[PDB]
């Protein structure tokens, strides 16, 4: 059982890789304490597979509270994943690195925040606004450190009327705990 | 402001849950059945629940409530909004709401869950636009997203350009027990599946009474709409200026206008029935329906439903036209009736017995309800003028739309 | 000779046809040319020499050439009055002061000889503020009907919108086409 | 055919307002 | 049973083997596995958490895993001890006061029961400035005569330049692979 699974997620055939993925996500989403296997889990992150990543950032959100120390192992990968060419790929990365509910990891997201805040895609864009909304909740002084203010000012002057009202929105959240 | 929106069970069995914001532990959702069962058995069930600090505002679906946790003061409304584009959402992705797919397709609902609301904040909730970046059986998101245009994808192709549309006309009548109709309101509903090539702009043009006072053609039939309710992509400028309906339809089905205007004319069915029940002995229904709508037109599949007594037994029926059956699971006499030629008059005399001892508690009087549903008739008199289906490569569009006129909330009081 | 061949090819569509893109300045000439190719309102800098594309409707591939309405371009339309079958003029109504010069340039380039055959194209460009006039009061100021021999054909669009295009572009083929 | 009323066609425009 | 299929898989090349990529921070680690894999000397930041790639050469995939030298990511080379064929150690001839570091780092991880049939694999990185040593002052300062029942190789490749990055490539598919 946990030793199948580990001894499954531990190969290097991506057939049986997926099926282990999706055992592991049922097994969450069934009622069962899959927080153990997340440094097993941490081994197998950097897939080319699309369906795999969405499972282990869904399962290291979720399992990110529980195991804060086994989440350090998680960073390098993030910053890896911020810069792909593909603009989904980014958005989830920037959605997964803000739903991470981790002290010490947030510190040294800012970079990639930065980056992704004059991301050229609205979805990018989108997506950064929620991360810096997300980040100022989780931490104030470091989002009002980066100087994030800034950004999100005129992000309302921008194009991409969807991007502009995330924007908006992410102000209005801010000003309301501010 | 939904801290985690969560999918339950019949059971109390969360089906699967998508925390948002994490400001809410995920323990809290077992104390959200016993509180919906305190609430449902002191009379204080509400929608919108309350677990200390944390609010449990969700609706019940088919066969699970999506309760979404909140912690702030977060924007109910938003919160019911949201709860209703992804239970759209659902239906479009998935052609039944019950818990089979709900353990079957957990691969692509985390996704759509994950893609839908960010923090809080949904973000996409167009199904057919969602379906082209998450899908069950990935590449770079529609720019319809990113665009202004989120409900006309670019580059569909069509061998014809036809779209068909649907008129549908819901009478509902609000009739006392004295005789006297209270709440009798027509809301129109102007349903159209556009199926074309590229992405026209439709310009919607009907016999409205506004639009013909303000051009002057004030004197014919037109229609007094009280409120009208475009869909997304009708520009709401465009109709607050001079009435200009300018919209891109989508690919689908999909309702573009809600019409909804006060009914001042006489009922399309006029229902005499009469109680001859017995004090424990028997009793009579002496039930007689007048079609006071236009004899040219024909009400397909009438069912006048007619409250019968909950206890009563070995029911007899003398009717004079219309199949008359009594439905033990509803406890009323379904007065059923293929079809109703307009001005037609139904006369009905029932007969049940009722058992000596008598009830412990009282049941009290469900309204009769009709469910006449006659075609081809505008009761309200509006018709479409124009459509104005305009397309940068040019074609000719084949537009269709049809007349559909049911009962809506046509219930009669008892006596 | 044998026609079989031109016969064959009018059987799916042979002709094409030409047209002119002539107006002042900023009166939406750029702009209405990249509706007529693309459908969107791009923003341009001035015509300071000209643009030359083609539209593809109706069979018919209505090449536009248009000319910008700068005062040392205004005598260089006569370049582009060779080998020209069609002439569409748009006219610029939220220009009090320029309407005049608008009608003193249209009766010059309708004063020459060689341009004969090119039908009349009135085009009532900048039909989105309240300051535009109607489609008969700057036909009367320009006296449209004092053209002898000359097909004209008023046709108000709104830039911003682009209404009225289609009605222009079957007027213009009804014009150049006297076939079913 | 259809229950609920045959589809009608459906015009372009008011002609008559121009 | 029946092997053809595996004979038909081995008369083409079948073997991929693996590789593992540690050493200190700074230590050329990253610029070493993209020259590897690219042939460019990439400027990359600190690696936070770990790089995995993989080589083909000589029909066998070698399958390389980065790890950084950060005094939090030392203690992680044990999750990589797992399902681990190969191991290469990056030194850093440029520090001086790093040296004994690395050596304490190496010995630490050479002294695990688990990894015992992954043999030493020494890379004299840093092979471009005159305080660079030779390839034995650093493996006697290292003492790597010492490891008993240890398959040790030096191999010195300057990131610069790339030269010896081929000969430790055979080296190891030497070591790994004993046909021929
Ligand atoms: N906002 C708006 N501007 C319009 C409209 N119609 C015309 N214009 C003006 O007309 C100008 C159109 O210029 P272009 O599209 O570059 O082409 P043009 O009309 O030939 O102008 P030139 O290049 O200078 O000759 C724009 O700069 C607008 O300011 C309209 O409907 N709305
Ligand atoms: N100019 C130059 N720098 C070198 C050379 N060899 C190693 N370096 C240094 O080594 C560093 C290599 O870092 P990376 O390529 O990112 O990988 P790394 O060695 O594992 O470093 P970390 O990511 O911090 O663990 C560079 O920053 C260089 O400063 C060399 O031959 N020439
Ligand atoms: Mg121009
Ligand atoms: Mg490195």
């Amino acid at each position: 059982e946990i030793f199948e699974l580990k001894a499954e997620l531990n190969s290097d055939k991506k057939e049986k890789k997926k099926e282990a993925v999706k055992k592991v996500i049922a097994s969450m989403t069934v009622g069962k304490d899959v927080s153990a296997l997340f440094p097993d889990v941490v081994n197998c992150m950097q897939t080319d597979n699309l369906e795999l990543k969405k499972l282990v950032y869904l399962y290291l959100m979720n399992y990110a509270k529980s195991q804060p120390d086994m989440a350090i192992m998680a960073v390098n990968t993030f910053v890896k994943d911020c810069e792909d060419p593909n603009p989904l790929i980014r958005a989830l990365a920037v959605r997964t690195m803000g739903c991470i509910r981790v002290d010490k990891i947030t510190e040294y997201l800012c970079e990639p925040l930065r980056k992704c805040l004059k991301d050229e895609d609205p979805y990018v864009r989108k997506t950064a606004a929620v991360c810096v909304a997300k980040l100022h909740d989780i931490n104030a002084q470091l989002v009002e450190d980066q100087g994030f203010l800034d950004t999100l000012k005129d992000l309302i002057s921008d194009s991409n009327p969807m991007v502009v009202a995330n924007a908006v929105a992410a102000l209005s959240e801010i000003a309301e705990s501010h | 402001s939904a801290s985690a929106v969560y999918v339950l069970d019949l059971k109390g069995k969360v089906l699967i849950c998508r925390n948002y914001r994490g400001d809410v532990d995920m323990s809290e959702v077992e104390h959200f059945m016993p509180i919906l069962m305190e609430k449902e058995e002191e009379g204080m069930l509400s929608p919108i629940l309350a677990h200390g600090g944390v609010r449990f505002m969700w609706i019940k679906h088919n066969n699970l409530y999506l309760v979404a946790t909140s912690k702030k003061n977060a924007c109910v409304s938003l919160v019911f909004s949201f709860l209703y584009k992804v239970v759209q959402v659902f239906s479009e992705y998935f052609k039944e709401l019950e818990e089979e797919s709900i353990r079957d397709n957990f691969v692509i609902i985390y996704e759509l869950l994950d893609e839908l609301m960010d923090f809080g904040y949904p973000q996409t909730t167009d199904s057919k636009i969602l379906q082209e970046y998450i899908t069950q059986e990935a590449p770079r998101p529609p720019a319809t997203v990113t665009n202004a245009v989120s409900w006309r994808s670019e580059g569909i192709k069509y061998r014809k350009n036809e779209v068909f549309l649907d008129v549908i006309e819901a009478v509902n009548l609000l009739v006392s027990a004295n005789g006297n109709v209270l709440r009798s309101e027509i809301v129109g509903s102007i349903k159209m599946r556009v199926f074309l090539s590229g992405m026209p702009e439709l310009r919607l043009g009907l016999n409205d009474k506004v639009l013909f006072d303000n051009t002057g053609r004030g004197k014919s039939k037109s229609v007094e709409l009280e409120d009208v309710k475009f869909h997304q992509c009708v520009r709401l400028s465009r109709f607050e200026n001079d009435r200009t309906i300018s919209f891109i339809p989508p690919d689908g089905e999909f309702e573009l206008m809600s019409y909804r205007l006060n009914t001042h004319v006489k009922p399309l069915i006029w229902i005499e029935s009469v109680i001859e029940k017995h004090s424990h002995s028997r009793i009579e229904y002496m039930v007689k329906a007048k079609s006071q709508f236009k004899r040219r037109s024909t009400a397909n599949n009438v069912e006048i439903h007619i409250p019968v007594p909950n206890d009563a037994d070995s029911p007899k029926f003398k009717t004079t036209v219309g199949s008359v059956k009594w439905v033990p699971e509803n406890s009323e006499i379904v007065w059923s009736v293929k079809s109703f030629p307009g001005g037609k008059e139904y006369l009905m005399r029932a007969h049940f017995g009722l058992p000596s001892v008598e009830a412990e508690d009282k049941e009290g009087k469900p309204p009769i309800s009709v469910k006449f549903e006659i075609p081809y008739f505008t009761t309200s008199g509006i018709q479409v003028r124009y459509l104005k289906i305009i397309e940068k490569s040019g074609y000719q569009a084949l537009p269709w739309v049809r007349y559909i006129t049911q009962n809506g909330d046509y219930q009669l009081r008892t006596q | 000779g044998n026609i079989f061949a031109n016969l064959f090819k009018g059987l799916f569509g042979k002709k094409e046809m030409r047209i002119l893109m002539v107006g002042l300045d900023a009166a939406g000439k750029t702009t209405i040319l990249y509706k007529l190719k693309l459908g969107e309102i791009v923003t341009t800098i001035p015509t300071i020499g000209f643009n030359v594309e083609t539209v593809e409707y109706k069979n018919i591939s209505f090449t536009v050439w248009d000319v910008g309405g700068q005062d040392k371009i205004r005598p260089l339309w006569r370049h582009y009055f060779q080998n020209t079958q069609g002439l569409i003029f748009v006219v610029d109504s939220n220009d009090r002061e320029r309407v005049n010069e608008a009608r003193e340039e249209l009766m010059r380039m309708l004063a020459e000889d060689e341009l004969r055959d090119a039908v009349l194209l009135v085009f009532a460009n900048k039909q989105d503020l309240p300051n535009a006039m109607n489609a008969a009061e700057i036909t009367d100021k320009l006296g449209l009907h004092s053209l002898r021999h000359r097909n004209w054909y008023i046709q108000a669009t709104c830039a911003t919108s682009g209404d009225g295009l289609y009605e222009g572009l079957d007027w213009l083929s009804n014009q150049l086409r006297n076939q079913k | 055919d259809r229950k609920g009323g045959s589809y009608s066609q459906a015009a372009g425009s008011d002609s008559a307002q121009s």
